[PDB]
């Protein structure tokens, strides 16, 4: 009795054998005795266990004797040579197609990953090469986080997995050589920080790593020895190098400023023409526009809606015989309407369905008379039926009404289809591909209603360009240097009452092509154009019309002062806004946001030297000559006027700045994919070849070569060797270790103004690096791959005879990537949700998932007849590429073979390599063969060449003492740290990745981290957090201190003080961990209780982690650079001369992570930044204070006398700002060109501080809400175009551009299913609602502005008095109410007005006004645009309150939207969703009185018979609404609204001022954990509704007072979202808005 | 300076010579009878102008 037959040897009688065979490694189990052996055949057994369970969840046989790979080929006669030699778990082996899988199970979300790219990666290397035989592999590996089999279950925490750990860890004294990986594998647990439990061992390297780190750094220096070498380095700095002009800095002129400015922007030497229009392709057809140059349609379009739904479910067996079966039934619907009606052609059937010789078709396409006609006899001559072949598939397999009539019919009428087709003689489009006649006005001359035309135009044509991406993805053309127009496609946009417009295009997807708009006034066509442009790029000025209009009109009012300069302002800043939209690029952002660093220059005193090298952006494409003269002459237009020149100039300031802010028109994202993504690669490695640290493939488990450790110790030598007295200024990145000595030794005894102080002790799925932004990774797609064939593989083996694989294939792989939320609906919702290059992953996906199960089936090199055949041009010259280069026939090009190379190869008489009949549901083993007859029967004809070059057998190479490095377990856990060098972990390198993050200015890097390495990073940017959080004068993490920056800046600003603005330049690579490290080594940081010293070692062992980390090289680059050059760029010459095989990971002492070192800099940066303070306070008079931000700071500088004329001393600060910049230089903080010195304005985080109050930014806040407009739902929406209006409305703006934004947003959701709402999106006329109000008070005023009259919606508020006055104030009181709210509304409203007192003439009268709902039995179904594979209404927002990448597109967002509100999206009960066109077709139309106030919106109760399960009230959504916001605001809101008497006063434009939000009076008092215990004793206990993180009785109290009536209206009612609300504070509170916006607004009194 | 606003006029930034005083803020000359003659003993609203 040793314990070991206690419940091991015993236990083992009670499992069950239930599967593979009887006792195998139980009857080797029960035979030993002596625990060295017990054990180690003890955990064996339970791996065996977890892997045969894993193996038959996925039927495969268990790899028995543990044999390879090639012995396990080799069994069945499949000869293969020497190979990777890779042991699987298991194995299938169905004929030419093996499934191989390995299991494994890690408990942690840390190494899982980790052991599943490896072994991926050990499976997927075996994969390229198993050519020789020609057989696909198909891999598999299952990972898991329990032992959870199916044979014991589940008292195994009480088996061996807990007690075999017991059995170790006491008999250790037999020889094993004991782990922590046994404990931390068998055991079971669930990680921060004290690391220093791992054992540190050290090697050569590590001490020569250490002689240049800590070397010179002591930093316990005393004061009088700093203070002399900083008095000899101002004297040598002002001998050799101020005096002699060597400085950076320098005095600024009002004159040489806009004397170089127009020698700048304004080309003088271009051929370009003067006049914008000419040198704009798109520019002209707006203004050629610009200026001008029912009862038979019913019968047509309802016949197309019929037709494209016949296009929409798969009917026929081609995508080609859909598209001439539905041209022959609208050719046969043109010969009859042709002789039926007399208002032919010719009169009334030119108003949009045929253009003159070209007729409207299914998906918005386009095709000419006599080319369909001579496409139909084409093919209807020679297969002799083809109708009553064809339309019986219509007969008795669509629903089986047709609906429709005699048009679909056999062989059509041509006599008379030839007279059609010579009434139709011709105008067909050119659609031109690819000069100094002025023909254009100038645009100063055009009168305000052409300016405004203009405008418009542009609008149309924009919503033509967005919807011109709605045309499906997959859908060609039937026929397929300017060119003739036989057929194509078409967007037609209205203008007038007979004029149309046209948009010409001819492919589909979404990136840029060629369009050309035409116009057909009366029938007859016209030219106007032709351009490229990219279309998403246009989605700003779609209904934004008067948003533009009147925001440039808010501009020119701001020049009040003086007529003539706002009559000559006008038109320049219009066709600027206009010219800037019509062009979109990076470089007009470039160029216009660069201008408020001219004109802060010009406004300040001092500037840098190279501040107008900056400023210049070079130029491409002839417009942006034309859009940077008129920036740079409407500069010299505002100021430098005549003799009052410069006379209001706060009102020129901010008008030249809000000018500049104008780049945000331009969009925010990237205009190229594959050219930003080169972009930010020669921006990584630009840094780093300059300073010569790269060392290219590290050997990545840690150790390093000879030569890595020597670069990388040169450059340690060359970054900390900086002399205190050069001239190696702001260009060479490095640290002098004198001057960070000297402030390290200021810091620690306490003289700078931050000390060590130190309250608050500071301890305290699966993706791949390489392939980052792409939509589907390698192991994503074999995943995928593995997943089909593996389902799918074994569905026709348990229920058919391997006879059945229909296009529910295509419904496996959509519910894998779209996730959910059936069987030709539903498949099309998900077809129809991806957008094109992810249509083109699912393709890609698709047809290997195919050609792999045509390859699975069993039931040659004997003849090999000819592929292509041999007497052609070719037999492999160029398909050569299937042997050596481009590995697998998959992806043979076809660029250089253009369009017939191809079918003229395919040309044989239909021998075996075809088959006979195409099928539908054909059987494996004959798949690829209807695979190329199908595309041979498509005209699609490369993809017939590939299938016959898979059938033609071409993807061969011509073929024709122990416990010591078992890891072969399946929870062996070698991925834990156990050891740790100084640049390993015992695991690897702490990898990172690549990608960028598309800011406005330029795409900034973005890093992106492994699993293990995104916590190690949390562990050092919290203790930074924490060690700077207990300092002072930071900014980056709070806002106390941000609020106290901004008061003191407008304080130095309004009294005088030297307000220098600064911004540091490449913070991100320059600076490195090496001096982190160096820095930290010395410091002290006193404890707040004991104040005993922090052993800061464990941040020192990480951040040498982070020195030595390793990037992945993209492989996106990777692959562009090796393309290149073909056997130019500073990245591509370190990618051509390296002797490797390829380069991919970059390893170097520079860099710092762009954002994943950025709390320990913003420490370095705050406490030399208080060096400098202290430096400049002791070598002057001035007495600093900044606010480091850990990229830029403001330094509000005073001079103490000499405030007087005759200086001759005062003058003379350049030596002191200067010597500011060459310490700065010193430390390692270069400044940038971009930073000016000065008084007159201050600038922190863009705030622009200014004398008299600020400058607010108008075009900031506008084309922030513009382009902002991302979909889910319309209320969704709704609430977030208010908070963008709410805190945009607190700066200044008026409520004009507010009010056209709202109807912007309004008229954009309708341009989908919905059709009005009564709560809408958001209040249009609006005046004072947002000061003292909130979004219930602003949708009480909509619904009110219904009413117009204020007799309906009184007799509501007076019952929401009576309710109120009554729940606080005597002689009734309520508290039985929350089984009146949760049964339905109606009922409810007439119970809390019988608490009111009132009569049934009366109680039902009001119950009469009533909406239609949408979102009754539930939400809409519609699934949008989003990534592959990425109950009550507050319960959910409550849960995500209690637990405390890659970007897309806007414009592919409403198209999607667009595409998912025509779908069946509408919810009814039982299921079987329906359409909205079908609820607002029912629905009786009456002038039923009440539909007379504000008509299909507001409907009687007569009028809503059919449909009346979609039908809600108003006035209990009404009294709902001034319920709860009299909860949270005032009581005031039950009063009238009466005219503030409106006198005439003086009516200025410009008299801002700042108001406080008055009247926001609550009851409740301090919120936010008195609602969840309500929601128990009041509500039904669903506190074990999901009852996820808990604070029950760990982690109550309660009794607040309103809560039981306002709670539970949030509950029920689905819009209210009050609970949302006091559980938060307010945004802004410190509104600035007009005299006249608070003289006209509406005076609602408390009692009046 | 602490008492007024540092020694400029509010109207054109870039002015301290012999101006004169004004409620709350200083005004150059030019200023002054540019703003006199502009519109009214005031400007759009009240910042500016006492009487000479
Ligand atoms: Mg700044
Ligand atoms: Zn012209
Ligand atoms: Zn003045």
């Amino acid at each position: 009795m040793e314990e070991s037959v206690n419940e091991i040897k015993t236990l083992i009688r009670k499992h069950f054998p239930e599967r593979q065979e009887l006792a195998y490694q139980r009857d080797i189990f029960l035979s030993q005795h002596h625990p060295s052996s017990l054990l180690l055949e003890g955990f064996k057994l339970l791996s065996s266990l977890v892997e045969l369970e894993s193996c038959e969840a996925h039927a495969c046989q268990i790899n028995s004797d543990q044999k390879f790979v090639d012995v396990i080929l080799s069994d069945h006669g499949i000869l293969c040579p020497t190979l990777p030699k890779v042991i699987p778990d298991g194995f299938k082996l169905t004929g030419k197609t093996l499934i191989l899988l390995e299991t494994f199970v890690r408990v942690n979300p840390d190494e899982f990953e980790r052991k599943w790219k490896s072994d991926m990666s050990k499976l997927l290397n075996l994969k390229s090469d198993l050519l020789r035989v020609g057989i696909t592999l198909v891999p598999v590996v299952d990972g898991r986080s329990s032992y959870s089999n199916r044979f014991l279950a589940d008292w195994v925490v009480e088996r061996v997995r807990w007690l075999l750990i017991d059995i170790l860890k006491k008999s250790k004294f037999i020889e094993e050589q004991e782990y922590q990986r046994l404990i931390h594998s068998l055991s079971n647990t669930k990680g921060l920080e004290n690391i220093e439990c791992l054992k540190k061992n050290s090697l050569g390297y590590d001490e020569r790593l250490n002689e240049s780190l800590f070397v010179g750094v002591r930093g316990d220096i005393r004061e009088s020895v700093i203070r002399e070498e900083l008095i000899k380095l101002r004297f040598w700095f002002k001998k050799e190098i101020f005096d002699k002009q060597l400085g950076k800095f320098k005095f600024s002129q009002k004159s040489n400023l806009i004397n170089d400015l127009i020698l700048l922007g304004s080309h003088k030497d271009s051929d370009v023409p003067s006049c914008p229009f000419c040198a704009n392709k798109l520019m002209d057809v707006v203004y050629s526009i610009a200026l001008h140059p029912d009862a038979v349609e019913r019968c047509y379009l309802q016949a197309l809606s019929v037709c494209n739904k016949v296009k929409g479910l798969k009917v026929f067996n081609t995508r080609r015989n859909t598209l001439l079966f539905l041209d022959l039934v609208l050719l046969n619907l043109l010969c009859d309407l042709f002789k039926t009606y007399d208002g032919a052609i010719v009169r009334l059937r030119n108003a949009g369905i045929v253009v003159g010789q070209m007729l409207m078709l299914v998906n918005d396409r386009l095709l000419d008379i006599l080319e369909a006609i001579k496409l139909i006899r084409k093919k209807l001559m020679t297969s002799p039926k083809w109708v009553q072949m064809c339309s019986r598939t219509l007969k008795n397999s669509h629903q089986d009404l047709w609906l429709q009539l005699e048009k679909l019919i056999k062989h059509p009428d041509m006599d008379n289809l030839m007279i059609l087709a010579q009434v139709l003689v011709s105008d067909r489009p050119v659609m031109r591909y690819t000069e100094k006649i002025c023909r254009h006005q100038p645009f100063s001359s055009l009168v305000e209603g052409e300016q405004k035309k203009l405008f418009r135009i542009l609008s149309s044509i924009s919503l033509a360009l967005v919807n011109s991406m709605k045309t499906s993805f997959s859908s060609r053309l039937l026929i397929n240097g300017n060119v003739r127009l036989r057929e194509c496609y078409v967007q037609r946009f209205h203008l007038t009452k007979n004029t149309f417009g046209l948009l010409f295009y001819q492919k589909t997807g979404e990136k840029s092509r060629c369009y050309s708009i035409y116009l057909s006034t009366n029938g007859v066509l016209e030219e106007q154009g032709s351009f490229y442009c990219d279309p998403k790029r246009f989605f700003l000025p779609i209904f934004s019309e008067d948003v533009l209009i009147e925001m440039c009109e808010e501009m020119t009012s701001w020049l009040d002062f003086s007529h003539e300069l706002m009559t000559m302002t006008r038109p320049i800043l219009r066709l600027l806004v206009l010219a800037v939209l019509c062009s979109p690029s990076k470089r007009n952002q470039t160029f216009l946001q660069g201008l408020r660093y001219f004109l802060m220059a010009y406004a300040n005193q001092i500037h840098h030297v190279d501040l107008m090298s900056k400023l210049r952006v070079d130029c491409m494409s002839g417009s942006e000559v034309l859009i940077q003269r008129m920036a740079v002459e409407l500069f010299q237009i505002i100021l430098s006027e005549g003799e009052d020149a410069d006379l209001y100039f706060a009102r020129r300031f901010k008008y030249l700045l809000n000018v500049s802010y104008l780049c945000h028109l331009v969009t925010k994202e990237t205009p190229d994919r594959l050219t930003d993504q080169i972009k930010c690669f020669e921006k990584f490695v630009e840094p780093k070849v300059k300073f010569g640290c790269v060392v290219v493939n590290p050997p990545l488990n840690g150790s390093l070569t000879l030569e890595q450790e020597d670069t990388m110790i040169r450059g340690l030598d060359r970054f900390f060797s900086k002399e205190a007295k050069t001239s190696s200024d702001t260009q060479i990145p490095g640290v002098c270790k004198e001057i960070l000595s000297f402030c390290i030794s200021l810091f620690n005894r306490g003289r700078l103004k931050v000390t060590g102080e130190l309250k608050s002790n500071p301890y305290r799925v699966i993706p791949k690096l390489d392939e980052l932004g792409n939509i589907l990774s390698v192991y994503d797609k074999e995943k995928l791959v593995s997943t089909c064939v593996s389902t799918m593989a074994e569905r026709f083996k348990t229920k058919g005879r391997y006879n059945l694989d229909p296009d529910s294939m295509d419904y496996l792989i959509l519910k894998n990537l779209t996730g959910l939320v059936t069987n030709q609906e539903e498949l099309s919702v998900m077809y129809e949700s991806l957008t094109e290059d992810q249509v083109r992953a699912f393709e890609g996906i698709r047809n290997d998932v195919q050609m792999t199960l045509a390859k699975m089936a069993n039931s040659e090199s004997l003849e090999l007849l000819w592929a292509p055949f041999g007497v052609m041009r070719e037999i492999k010259a160029e398909v050569s590429m299937h042997e050596v280069k481009d590995f697998d026939p998959d992806v043979f090009r076809s660029d250089v073979y253009k369009e017939l190379c191809d079918t003229v190869y395919l040309s044989p008489y239909k021998l075996t390599y075809f088959l006979e009949a195409p099928q539908d549901i054909c059987p494996l083993g004959l798949l690829l063969k209807n695979l190329t007859t199908i595309a041979y029967q498509e005209e699609e004809f490369f993809e017939c060449f590939k299938y016959l070059l898979i059938q033609g057998h071409y993807d061969q190479k011509l073929g024709s003492f122990t416990n010591a490095a078992l890891r072969n377990l399946c929870f062996y856990s070698d991925d834990s740290p156990t050891e740790f060098t100084s640049i390993s972990s015992n695991t690897g390198n702490l990898k990172f990745g690549l990608s960028y993050k598309e800011q406005v200015g330029s795409n900034r890097e973005l890093y992106v981290g492994d699993l293990n390495t995104k916590l190690m990073t949390r562990l050092v940017e919290d203790f930074s957090e924490a060690v700077g959080s207990s300092m002072r004068y930071t900014c980056l993490n709070s806002e106390k201190e941000f609020e106290r920056a901004i008061c003191d800046m407008k304080m130095a600003v309004n009294n005088g003080d030297l307000s220098c603005s600064y911004d540091h330049s490449k913070w991100g690579p320059t600076m490195s961990p090496a001096l982190f490290l160096s820095f930290l080594h010395t410091l002290e940081l006193k404890n707040p209780r004991d104040r005993t010293k922090v052993n800061l070692e464990p941040v020192m062992n990480i951040l040498k982690w982070h020195l030595h980390k390793v990037v992945e090289v993209p492989i996106n680059v990777a692959e562009a650079y090796c393309v290149g050059k073909l056997k130019g760029e500073e990245f591509f010459h370190q990618y051509l001369q390296s002797r490797d095989q390829v380069p991919s990971h970059i390893m170097s002492v520079l860099d710092m992570g762009q954002g994943i070192l950025h709390n320990t800099s913003d420490l370095y940066g705050l406490i030399t930044e208080q060096f400098l303070c202290y430096a400049l306070d002791l070598l002057y008079d001035v007495i600093p204070v900044t606010y480091t931000s850990s990229d830029d700071q403001v330094s509000l500088i005073k001079i103490p006398c000499l405030s007087d004329e005759k200086c001759q001393d005062r003058t003379e600060l350049l030596e002191m700002v200067c010597f500011h910049e060459f310490l700065s230089s010193k430390l390692n903080k270069f400044i940038s060109p971009k930073s000016v010195i000065g008084t007159f304005v201050a600038e922190f985080k863009s705030r622009f501080f200014v004398m008299g109050e600020e400058t607010p930014l108008l075009t900031k806040f506008v084309s922030a809400a513009l382009h902002n407009v991302k979909c889910k739902t319309p209320t969704q929406l709704s609430e977030t175009i208010d908070t963008i209006c709410d805190q945009c409305i607190a700066n200044g703006v008026s409520t004009h551009i507010v009010s056209k934004i709202s109807i912007r947003v309004n008229q954009l959701i309708r341009y989908s299913g919905y059709r009005e709402t009564p709560f809408g999106a958001i209040e249009e006329q609006d005046v004072k609602d947002w000061v003292d109000g909130s979004r219930g008070y602003r949708l009480q005023r909509k619904i009110e502005a219904i009413f117009s009259d204020d007799k309906e919606t009184m007799f509501i508020r007076n019952c929401a008095r009576k309710v109120f006055n009554d729940i606080k104030r005597g002689k009734i009181f309520e508290e039985n109410l929350i089984n009146l709210i949760s049964r339905g509304g109606d009922e409810a409203l007439s119970g809390f007005l019988q608490y009111a007192g009132c009569s049934e003439d009366e109680i039902r009268q009001t119950l009469d006004y009533r909406w239609v709902n949408l979102a009754s039995f539930g939400d809409l179904r519609l699934v949008l645009r989003t990534k592959l594979m990425t109950m009550p209404t507050l319960i959910k927002t409550i849960q995500s309150r209690l637990s405390r990448a890659f970007q897309s597109s806007v414009a592919s967002g409403f198209i999607g939207f667009c595409k998912s509100m025509g779908s069946k999206c509408v919810r009814d009960g039982k299921g079987g969703f329906l359409y909205i066109k079908d609820i607002f077709t029912r629905i009786i139309p009456c002038l039923c009185g009440i539909c007379e106030r504000k008509p299909k919106v507001i409907y009687c109760q007569k009028s809503l018979q059919e449909v009346n399960q979609f039908s809600k009230p108003i006035l209990w959504d009404y009294f709902s609404l001034v319920l709860t916001n009299a909860c949270e605001l005032g009581e005031w809101v039950f009063s009238a609204v009466k005219s503030p008497q409106a006198p005439l006063v003086l009516c200025n434009k410009n008299f801002f001022w700042a108001v406080k939000p008055k009247a926001v009076r609550q009851i409740e008092d301090q919120l936010g954990m008195n609602h969840v215990l309500h929601s128990i004793r009041r509500n039904y206990p669903k506190l074990f509704e999901e009852h996820l993180a808990p604070f029950m009785n760990d982690l109550d109290s309660g009794r607040l007072k309103f809560l039981d009536v306002c709670v539970a209206l949030d509950m029920m009612n689905e819009n209210l979202g009050i609970i949302s609300h006091l559980l938060k504070v307010r945004d802004n509170n410190v509104y600035i808005v007009k005299q006249s916006d608070c003289a006209s607004a509406h005076v609602r009194q408390s009692e009046y | 300076s602490s008492l007024y606003g540092r020694y400029n006029c509010k109207c054109c930034w870039f002015a301290d010579t012999n101006l004169i005083t004004c409620n709350d803020h200083y005004l150059c000359l030019r200023c002054h009878q540019v703003m006199l003659r502009n519109s009214d003993l005031c400007n759009i609203c009240w910042k500016p102008l006492p009487t000479t």
